[PDB]
C-alpha cells in the first residue's frame, strides 16, 4: 500500500556484493561496457501483511531473484528492485488502447489535449511496462503448501510526476552524454572536454527559442562548486554558456586547463534564456575526473 | 593571441584561443569570457619582458544588419545591381540610424528595431527619390527588420562577407616581483573531537616589499568545527625567514605567518617571487 | 615588556573546553634592544624559554599541556601551546597561573635572567532534540559515529516521553526533492538531490508504538552531516518536527 522509485549513481564494490539488487546490477554490467549507472533504476516496493502468520515473499521481475524475504504478522517490509529505465529510444508511447468493451460511445478528452491525453497516456503505460513483468510467489511460513501470487492491479495507485522522469527518460528534455580524453591526467596539461546532447521528440511544446542556453559547472566530488573565476582550480576558453539547438545532435567544448588540484566533476544544467528562473532542467550525468 | 616579447627567449606556450569551432563567439557585457593561457617557461627562469596581446574584435552592431542588407534588400543582382550602388551612402545614412535592439539581445529577438520612430521614417523617398529596388523595396525590408525576429538565424553563415576585422592589441605585463626562496613546514595532528576529513586547498606564494612578510593559511575542514589542533614542525630550508607559529588550532583564527623580512635571498630564479611552501601535514 | 602574551579559550561543547596561551616576540620591546643589540653588532635577539608552565589556580594545583615541548629559543617569533580543561555545567569560572622563564642572553654571558607569571580566569565563554511541545525528547543512541560502506545499518531513536499514551507516532523519509543567485539555485538543488536519493530508510512508515531500530541502506557516498528528512508526525495536527541529529561518511 504505497510505491517509491529511486535512481542509482553508486558503482559500489566487491566486498559488499552480497545482498541481492547490487550483485544484479554489477552482474549484469560485467558485460555491455558502455553503461554504468544512471540507467538501473530502482524501485521500491513495500509489501505488508494482513494475516496472521509469517510468508516468504520471492518476487521476480525478469530475471531477478530475492532472498526468503521472511515477513511478520502486520509487519511491513520493504523490497527492492532494480530494473533497467524505459528507453524512448526503443520504443514510441503515443497510442490509446481501447477497453474491451467496444460501446462505440466517443467520449472527450477535455483538457489541453495534446498534453493530458498524451500525459496520462504516458503514465499508464508506463504502469502497463511496470505490471507486465512483475511476479511474486508467496508461500506460508511452515504451516500450509498454498503457493499462490499477489496481483497488483488494485494495488498500485497512478503515477505522480516524479514516478514518471524517475522512470521514463523523455519526460525531461535534453539526453546528454560526456565524451571525455582521460581521467587521470596530470597537472600542466591541456584537454578537450566534449559534452554531447540529444535534443528530444518532447521538445515540440515549444519550439520558439531553438537556441537553448547550457551552463557547464564544476563540482569538486565533496560538495560546494566552484566560482566562474575558479583561481587556481581549472582553467577553460571563454563563457561556459556555449548554446545548443532544439534541432539535431549538437556538439560543444571546454579546454579544461587543469591546475593544481585532484578529484574532480562536471556536469551541466539548462537554462532556455539568460534570465534568473529560466532554468527547467538539471541533469545528473557527472562524469568525474582526477588529477594528480 | 598572445605572443613572444622581441627578445630571444623562446618561450615554450601552448595555451591560444582561435575561435575554431564557431566562427561567432559572442559576448555581452555582464559575463565573464575568461581566456586561460599557459605560458611555460624556455631553457632558463622566466625574464621580465613586455609580453603583447593580439585580438580580433568587431562589434555586433555591423554584423546583424548584413541579412537585413544583403539578403533582405539585395536579393537579385539585377534588382541590387543599379538601386543600392546611386544610394549606399544613403543606405549608410538610412541603416547608421537603426538602432537596434540590444537591451534584449541575450535570450532571442535579434534583428528587431526597438521602436525609436517607425512612422516618421519613410518621408525620405519624397524629398529624394532613387530606384524603386531600394527606394520602394526596403522600406518593406525596414518592416521586415522592424516585425520578423528571428532569434538565431545562423549569423555566421552570412558574417564573413561584409564584417570588417578591427584589431587592438594591447601590451601584457609579465608583472611580477623578485625574490626566490622555499620552504617545507611538516605537520603532525593532535586530536580534537574526531578526524574530520582534512581537505586541501593549496601552497603557494609570492612577495617582495619593504619590512616584508608573507602569510599562510591553513587547510580546508568539512566535518564540525573547532576542529584538531595541527601539530606543525619545521624545516625551514634554503634561506633565514622568521617563523611566527608553533602547534596552532586548525579552524580558526591562527594563521602559520611565516614572515620574511630578512637576508639569504637568491633573486630572480623563475618566473617571478616564489617560495614553494608545500605544507605536510603527514 | 618584552614579550606579549594572550590566552585564547573556545569553548567545544561536545569535548573538553580548550584553551591556549600564546607568546609573542612584541616588537615595540624589540626595536629598543635591536638598538643596542645593533649597537654591539647583533641582528636580533636572543632570548631563551627555559622553563614555561601553567598551572590550574586553585588553593593548589597544576595541568599539563596537551602536546610536546622542549626547551626552546626563537629571534623574533611566536609560539603557542594548548592545555585542555574541564567542560563546566555552570557558573564555576576557573582560573590559571601561566608562569615563565625569558633568559636574555650576551656574547657567551651576561645572561640576564627574567620570569614572568600572568594568573588569570580560563572562561572566555564566547545531542537531544526536543519536540518543543510537550517534551518528547529524541536522542539516537549512536549518533555521529557511523562509518558504513553502503551496506545496511541500524540506528537507535531512543525516544523519552511524558509516559502518559506513550504510542503515538509514525516516522518517515521523504524520498522527494524539495522544490526549493544562479548558482545559489545549483547549490541548493544538489543539496536537496545528494538528501533525497542517497539513503533509503528500509522501514519507511514504521509506526512506532521506548526504542527503534531504523534499517537504512545508503546509496551513495559523502559526508551526511544531520541528516535530513527523516521526520516524524504525531496524533495533533502536524508535529512533522525533524530529528536533526546524527551524522555518516558512507567511506
Amino acid at each position: 500500500p504505497s510505491m517509491d522509485i529511486i535512481p542509482l549513481n553508486e558503482l559500489f564494490s566487491s566486498q559488499v556484493e552480497n545482498v541481492d539488487w547490487i550483485e544484479y546490477v554489477m552482474s549484469k554490467i560485467r558485460a555491455e561496457s558502455n553503461l554504468h549507472s544512471r540507467d538501473f533504476i530502482l524501485l521500491l516496493l513495500d509489501f505488508r501483511n494482513s494475516w496472521i502468520d509469517g510468508i516468504k515473499l520471492n518476487v521476480q521481475f525478469e530475471d531477478f531473484t530475492s532472498n526468503e524475504y521472511h515477513v511478520e504478522a502486520s509487519h511491513t517490509s520493504r523490497i527492492i528492485v532494480p530494473i533497467k529505465k524505459i528507453d524512448y529510444k526503443k520504443y514510441n508511447f503515443e497510442n490509446t488502447p481501447i477497453p474491451r468493451i467496444y460501446p462505440g460511445r466517443q467520449f472527450i478528452q477535455s483538457g489541453l489535449n495534446e498534453e493530458q491525453t498524451i500525459e496520462m497516456r504516458q503514465k499508464f503505460w508506463c504502469r502497463e511496462h511496470i505490471i507486465s513483468k512483475l511476479k511474486c510467489n508467496w508461500k506460508l511460513t511452515t504451516d500450509q503448501s498454498v503457493t499462490g501470487s499477489v496481483d497488483f492491479n488494485k494495488f498500485i495507485e497512478k503515477f505522480d510526476h516524479k514516478m514518471v522522469y524517475t522512470i521514463y527518460p523523455g519526460r525531461l528534455f535534453y539526453g546528454v552524454q560526456l565524451l571525455l580524453d582521460e581521467p587521470k591526467v596530470k597537472v600542466g596539461e591541456i584537454i578537450n572536454l566534449k559534452i554531447i546532447t540529444e535534443p528530444t521528440s518532447t521538445c515540440r511544446r515549444k519550439q520558439n527559442s531553438t537556441v537553448n542556453f547550457l551552463d557547464i559547472v564544476i563540482f569538486d566530488s565533496k560538495t560546494s562548486k566552484i566560482l566562474p573565476r575558479s583561481n587556481r582550480r581549472i582553467l577553460y576558453n571563454g563563457s561556459l554558456t556555449k548554446p545548443i539547438s532544439t534541432t539535431k545532435v549538437s556538439e560543444i567544448n571546454l579546454e579544461i586547463i587543469p591546475i593544481e588540484k585532484g578529484r574532480y566533476e562536471f556536469s551541466v544544467c539548462i537554462s532556455k534564456s539568460n534570465n534568473q528562473d529560466g532554468i527547467i532542467q538539471f541533469d545528473s550525468e557527472n562524469v568525474i575526473l582526477s588529477v594528480i | 593571441e598572445l605572443s613572444a616579447p622581441d627578445t630571444r627567449n623562446d618561450y615554450n606556450i601552448r595555451g591560444d584561443y582561435i575561435a575554431t569551432t564557431p566562427a561567432l563567439i559572442t559576448f555581452d557585457g555582464n559575463e565573464s569570457f575568461i581566456n586561460c593561457y599557459e605560458i611555460t617557461a624556455n631553457n632558463n627562469f622566466d625574464s621580465k619582458d613586455i609580453f603583447n596581446l593580439k585580438v580580433r574584435y568587431n562589434t555586433l552592431k555591423e554584423q546583424l544588419d548584413c541579412f537585413i542588407t544583403d539578403a533582405v534588400l539585395i536579393e537579385g543582382d539585377v534588382e541590387w545591381f543599379i538601386l543600392f550602388e546611386k544610394w549606399k551612402t544613403f543606405w549608410e545614412l538610412e541603416i547608421l540610424k537603426k538602432l537596434k535592439y540590444d537591451y534584449d539581445a541575450f535570450k532571442e529577438n535579434r534583428i528587431i528595431r526597438l521602436l525609436k520612430t517607425s512612422i516618421d521614417l519613410n518621408k525620405t523617398k519624397s524629398k529624394i527619390r532613387n530606384l524603386c529596388i531600394e527606394k520602394a523595396v526596403l522600406d518593406k525590408i525596414l518592416i521586415c527588420l522592424n516585425k520578423v525576429s528571428r532569434g538565431i538565424a545562423v549569423c555566421n553563415t552570412d558574417m564573413d562577407e561584409y564584417v570588417r576585422n578591427l584589431v587592438p592589441k594591447q601590451l601584457t605585463v609579465p608583472v611580477q616581483l623578485p625574490g626566490f626562496e622555499q620552504f617545507f613546514h611538516v605537520q603532525f595532528e593532535q586530536m580534537e573531537t574526531s578526524h574530520d576529513a582534512l581537505h586541501d586547498t593549496i601552497a603557494t606564494i609570492g612577495n617582495s616589499l619593504s619590512y616584508t612578510v608573507i602569510v599562510e593559511n591553513l587547510s580546508g575542514q568539512w566535518g564540525q568545527d573547532v576542529i584538531d589542533d595541527g601539530g606543525y614542525i619545521f624545516e625551514i630550508l634554503s634561506s633565514n625567514e622568521w617563523l611566527i607559529h608553533g602547534q596552532k588550532r586548525c579552524a580558526i583564527k591562527e594563521k602559520r605567518k611565516e614572515f620574511e623580512v630578512h637576508l639569504i635571498p637568491l633573486k630572480k630564479g623563475y618566473l617571478n617571487f616564489p617560495r614553494v611552501e608545500i605544507t605536510n601535514i603527514n | 615588556l618584552l614579550n606579549m602574551r594572550l590566552r585564547n579559550i573556545s569553548l567545544k561543547s561536545e569535548h573538553c573546553i580548550l584553551s591556549s596561551l600564546d607568546f609573542q616576540t612584541s616588537k615595540a620591546s624589540e626595536q629598543l634592544t635591536k638598538k643596542f643589540i645593533y649597537p654591539q653588532e647583533h641582528n636580533s635577539f636572543l632570548k631563551l624559554n627555559f622553563q614555561e608552565i601553567s598551572y590550574k589556580l586553585i588553593d593548589g594545583t597544576s595541568q599539563i599541556e596537551l602536546d610536546p615541548i622542549c626547551p626552546l629559543k626563537v629571534p623574533l617569533t611566536a609560539f603557542s601551546y594548548d592545555s585542555i580543561s574541564a567542560t563546566f555545567k555552570l557558573v564555576l569560572l576557573p582560573k590559571s597561573t601561566q608562569p615563565h622563564r625569558v633568559k636574555i642572553t650576551l656574547a657567551y654571558e651576561l645572561e640576564l635572567h627574567p620570569n614572568l607569571k600572568l594568573p588569570v580566569r580560563t572562561s572566555w565563554e564566547t545531542s537531544l532534540v526536543n519536540s518543543k511541545l510537550s517534551n518528547v525528547k529524541f536522542k539516537f543512541i549512536n549518533s555521529n559515529i557511523k562509518v558504513i560502506k553502503g551496506e545496511k545499518f541500524t540506528m537507535r531513536l531512543q525516544i523519552i516521553n511524558s509516559s502518559s499514551s506513550p504510542l503515538d507516532l509514525v516516522v518517515y523519509y521523504n524520498n522527494t526533492i524539495n522544490p526549493i543567485t544562479l548558482e545559489n539555485q545549483y547549490q541548493l538543488h544538489n543539496k536537496y538531490r545528494k538528501i533525497a536519493e542517497g539513503i533509503i530508510l528500509l522501514s519507511n512508515d514504521y509506526k512506532i508504538p521506548y526504542f527503534a531500530d531504523l534499517r537504512f541502506i545508503g546509496i551513495m557516498s559523502g559526508y551526511y552531516g544531520t541528516l535530513s528528512g527523516l521526520k516524524v508526525l504525531d496524533l495533533n495536527t502536524n508535529e512533522l518536527i525533524e530529528v536533526g541529529n546524527g551524522a555518516s561518511v558512507l567511506i
